RNA sequence: GAGGGCGUGAAACCGUUAAGAGGUAAACGGGUGGGGUCCGCGCAGUCCGCCCGGAGGAUUCAACCCGGCGGCGGGUCCGG
RNA sequence: CGGCUACCCACCCGACCCGUCUUGAAACACGGACCAAGGAGUCUAACACGUGCGCGAGUCGGGGGCUCGCACGAAAGCCGC
């Protein structure tokens, strides 16, 4: 029960990370290479209104 | 058998840097193509240290930066350093010079926009000057590492110099048999 | 950001089919299978690809617009073309050709649409 | 590194007036190696321990 | 008389033995594949005359005729009509293969549209009715 | 709660976008522009196979 | 989605309450659902079986048309058995056939002051 | 990660990696230190010089506690007030100095080093050092003992 | 071919059938030869994709322009 | 008709039964009747070196606190007098 379970990350390489991923998340070619289906969808990050 | 020489087949060298960066492997795409493209020892020598670890590229320092380029010489040139430049406490004064390094931290970018120079990256210096014209390529302090320390022929034995390991430098810790005459040898 | 697009989607993506061959791409808008740089529909700025029609009958071809990035609704402009190969053949050699838009991969457009039309003539 | 417009989308589907600035999150640089390694860590966190 | 595939020279394998374990033929618990012996008195080892060859780098087929089928086609193993159209581009070079798993009914619409986009399939025949 | 790369982040007390590596990193565009292509030295492309 | 922590997700603690169920739970269980004309008529989904309720199958090997009146209800087994359904043994008996209460469509209800209480308490609680 | 261990690769190999002859058991050479004086005393010596005997007196009941004296050096001067305050202050405006207080910041002793600019200041603090003495008299600076 | 320790049913071992062999105990590596099972093919008739000169039919673009939508490219950075 | 092939047989040549202790094993050195399953360099702490990443004269929240009661949430986000 006392191996080394859990590891801990630096909050500047976790919001790194953040980053990084909210940016990848707006190319379109990385979201299709993903697998999302993009081809009806309109423009990349899409903002909704605040009566969502 | 044809050889009597011994087999050496790999020299020393690292052909391909081991790190996955991608900027860095677009960085290394783009020197590997000038340093073969345009006879430039310059590109050739940034090419090698772009192929060279995290920890041999040692982070260079501000005065340091300040003070190579205070030399005759350096006015209207370009600091290019594969490699960080960070911060100093030390020196109060900036010049108006250029700087191309990777990774700059960012109170030394800070004070350089406030003394009035510019820095650049890799890219912007490849599209400056494919050659390397007007650059002067700089390395930091790689012996001043506390690693580089421990490295000798011996901790006392010509007393050596070579700083032991222990945990508290301090009495009570290896500081008896071999170091004073008193008690035992002395080195 | 062709190049970085590049850099992370050769590898870790939903395609690169590596079973027991070479590396095949499937891409739903390409020309040649292997996933390479110079043949590639979703990353450049300017693509390139033909597909069979839905109806049967004759070739559509999609061309990447370039007057509007990060806008899959209109990023991609179809046509759809029915001819006798031969005219068609023409057609893309003429758009490719007496265009900037696209160069490279000019016998990479011409070898697929001749291979389906003679997949699709029967 | 410059900052598009992007329409905000309404619940009917139509683009709306309302135009804002693309945050400079989605033009920070991508790294899916340290997006791999951070997530690697948090995966590892993300477990109870197992049968002792 | 099927296709008939581009210029493809005659293969050579410069052995074609799939090489036998040592003591394979005295134990029945030992399976055949090859597993290299690490003793310090077996003759495998030392390459003494009139025993087995151990498997090396000199019996590397050519990379022309690697991965050769006897037909002169190189296979890849399919499932499905996304996985069959992938190979439009390269049919005059590369087979297909339908894997296992595939029932009849899926198996007859693979090898149809094998048939339309003229690639060559390795067992057109089996797992009929 | 990032910010852009003039100010910083006024959520999170000590935190900066990353330094961008490359800042105009289209390679295609850097390897054929006229600064790089004044400064090549030959096109090469024989071969010198091996002469019996 | 599961919120109340509870209750099991557990396929093993799941199948252990169920197939070792006391029979008020199995009764629960065994519960069938209603024709179209009568839940039009008593608003209610479902209700468990009885031992004079009228069967329609409508899955199994016997399928539709078939409106019986069921005659024994095995809670052990998780089997009621129809008068209806019948299969000849090898020596010419006949005997029931296993038929899960699941797969029942209750025709008709008998008719109870319990079961006025049980309607009353499933047309408030749908409401 | 034992896929990247070198067992894994090491799977075939009749003594893995620790040789036939040499049979390394359990403890060849004895547990952790042993042997400092008999048998492994080119390991402790030529390698750990000093390890063995006593050294000096015995303060008994000792703090890292009342010896507190955190050094900050002449470089490190300047920067624990801001840079826009000793521009500001030092502006050509008149012979006023500002006041580096090295007690807020939490270091107690001076000590000197080299890079003391010409415009004086007023250093408080618990000690000092003669040779930042010397350096604060020579750029005209003041120094004020506190406790 | 699920018949009461009854899902799937391998190896060691045994029985029977089919084939082959049998003085240097059996077994193996290199090289062939013979036999048998099986596979693919049509066995003195199987190769294809393009161009042109020849013989009939059936169609309408293309060659040039008018009608029209969508994109590529730069200039006045004109209109914002 | 053609076919390499984990099928069988014959012929020429070579060929002692594997593993280890050992300077030396086919040994008149030891274990091994055969077959199926299990079976042996893991984990913690500490140190040293090399490598990769982030920040960089600073670095690190692992100790607690803040959010509404959420399956994944024993996660994650934030503290900065
Ligand atoms: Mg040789
Ligand atoms: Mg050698
Ligand atoms: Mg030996
Ligand atoms: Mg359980
Ligand atoms: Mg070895
Ligand atoms: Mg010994
Ligand atoms: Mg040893
Ligand atoms: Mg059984
Ligand atoms: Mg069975
Ligand atoms: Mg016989
Ligand atoms: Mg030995
Ligand atoms: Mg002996
Ligand atoms: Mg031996
Ligand atoms: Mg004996
Ligand atoms: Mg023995
Ligand atoms: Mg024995
Ligand atoms: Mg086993
Ligand atoms: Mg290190």
């Amino acid at each position: 029960t006392w191996r080394r379970w859990h590891r801990r990350v630096n909050t500047t390489q976790k919001r790194y990370a953040i980053c990084s991923a909210l940016a990848a998340s707006a190319l379109p070619a990385l979201v299709m290479s993903k697998g999302h289906r993009i081809e009806e969808v309109p423009e990349l990050p899409l903002v909704v209104e605040d009566k969502v | 058998g044809v050889d009597i020489r011994h087999n050496k087949d790999r020299k020393v060298r690292r052909k391909e840097p081991k790190s996955q960066d991608i900027y860095l492997r677009l960085l290394v795409k783009l020197y590997r193509f000038l340093a073969r493209r345009t006879n430039s020892t310059f590109n050739q020598v940034v090419l090698k240290r772009l192929f060279m670890s995290r920890t041999n590229r040692p982070p260079l320092s501000l005065s340091r930066m300040i003070r190579k380029m205070k030399l005759p010489g350096r006015e209207n040139k370009t600091a290019v350093v594969v490699g960080t430049i960070t911060d100093d406490v030390r020196v109060q004064e900036v010049p108006k010079l250029k700087v191309c390094a990777l990774r700059v931290t960012s109170r030394a970018r800070s004070r350089i926009l406030r003394a009035g120079g510019k820095i650049l990256t890799f890219d912007q210096l490849a599209l400056d000057s494919p050659k390397g014209c007007g650059t002067v390529l700089l390395s930091g302090p790689r012996k001043g590492r506390e690693v580089y320390r421990h490295f000798g022929k011996a901790p006392g034995t010509p007393h050596s110099h070579t700083k032991p390991y222990v945990r508290s430098k301090g009495r009570k810790f290896e500081r008896a048999r071999g170091r004073r005459a008193s008690r035992g040898y002395k080195n | 950001s062709a190049h970085l697009q590049w850099m992370v989607v050769r590898n870790c993506s939903s395609f690169l089919i590596k079973r027991n061959k070479q590396t095949y791409s499937t891409e739903p808008n390409n020309l040649k299978a292997r996933n390479s740089f110079r043949y590639n529909g979703l990353i450049h700025r300017k693509t390139v690809g033909v597909e069979p029609a839905a109806d049967g009958k004759g070739v559509v071809v999609v061309i990447k617009r370039r007057s509007g990035q990060r806008k899959p609704a209109t990023s991609y402009v179809r046509t759809t073309i029915n001819k006798n190969a031969r005219a068609t053949l023409s057609s893309i050699r003429h758009m490719i050709r007496k265009n900037k838009y696209r160069p490279d991969l000019r016998m990479a457009a011409i070898r697929r649409a001749s291979a389906i039309l003679r997949s699709q003539k029967p | 590194c410059a900052r598009p417009l992007i329409s905000v989308y309404s619940e009917k589907g139509e683009s709306s007036g309302k135009n804002v600035t693309l945050p400079a999150v989605f033009k920070a640089p991508i790294r899916p190696d340290i997006v791999n390694f951070v997530h690697t860590n948090l995966r590892k966190n993300n477990r109870q321990p197992y049968a002792v | 008389a099927a296709l008939r595939p581009l210029v493809k020279p005659k293969i050579v394998k410069k052995r074609t033995k799939k090489f036998i374990r040592h003591q394979s033929d005295r134990y029945v618990k030992i399976k055949r594949n090859w597993r290299k012996p690490r003793g310090i008195d077996n003759r495998v080892r030392r390459r003494f005359k009139g025993q087995i060859l151990m498997p090396n780098i000199g019996y590397g087929s050519n990379k022309k005729t690697k991965h050769m089928l006897p037909s002169g086609f190189r296979k890849f193993l399919v499932h499905n009509v996304k996985e069959l159209e992938v190979l439009l581009m390269c049919n005059k070079s590369y087979c297909a293969e339908i894997a296992h798993n595939v029932s009849s009914k899926n198996r007859k619409a693979i090898v149809e549209r094998a048939a339309q986009l003229a690639i060559r399939v390795t067992n057109p025949n089996a797992r009929l009715r | 709660l990032y910010g852009t790369w003039r100010k910083a982040a006024s959520l999170k007390s000590n935190y900066n976008l990353p330094m961008h590596k490359m800042i105009n990193t289209d390679l295609s565009r850097i390897l054929k522009s006229p600064e790089i292509q004044r400064a090549l030295r030959a096109p090469r492309k024989k071969i010198h196979r091996r002469v019996l | 989605m599961k919120f109340n922590p509870f209750v099991t997700s557990d396929r093993s603690k799941n199948r252990k309450r169920h197939f070792n169920a006391p029979s008020h739970i199995r009764r629960k269980i065994m519960s069938s659902p209603l024709s179209k004309e009568l839940r039009q008529k008593y608003n209610v989904r479902s209700m468990p079986i009885r031992k004079d309720d009228e069967v329609q199958v409508v899955r199994g090997h016997y399928k539709g048309q078939q409106i019986g009146k069921v005659v024994q209800v095995y809670r052990k087994k998780y089997v009621i058995y129809i008068e209806r359904v019948q299969r000849e043994k090898a020596n010419g008996t006949t005997v029931h056939v296993g038929i899960h209460p699941s797969k029942v469509v209750i025709t008709r209800l008998k008719l109870d002051k319990d079961r006025k209480k049980i309607l009353e308490r499933k047309a408030k609680s749908r409401q | 990660p034992s896929r990247l261990r070198k067992t894994r690769k090491l799977r075939g190999h009749v003594s893995h990696g620790h040789g036939r002859i040499g049979k390394h058991r359990k403890h060849p050479g004895g547990r952790g230190n042993a042997g400092g004086l008999h048998h492994h005393r080119i390991n402790f010596d030529k390698y750990h010089p000093g390890y063995f005997g006593k050294v000096g007196m015995k303060h008994y009941h000792l703090k890292r506690n009342q010896s507190f004296c955190p050094t900050v050096n002449l470089d490190k001067l300047w920067t624990l007030v801001s840079e826009q305050t000793r521009v500001n202050a030092a502006k050509n405006k008149t012979g006023a100095a500002p006041i580096i207080d090295v007690v807020r910041s939490g270091y107690y002793k001076v000590l000197g080093k080299g890079k003391l600019p010409k415009q004086p200041v007023i250093v408080k603090a618990k000690f000092f050092s003669r040779r930042a003495e010397e350096k604060i008299k020579s750029v005209g600076g003041a120094c004020v003992l506190v406790a």
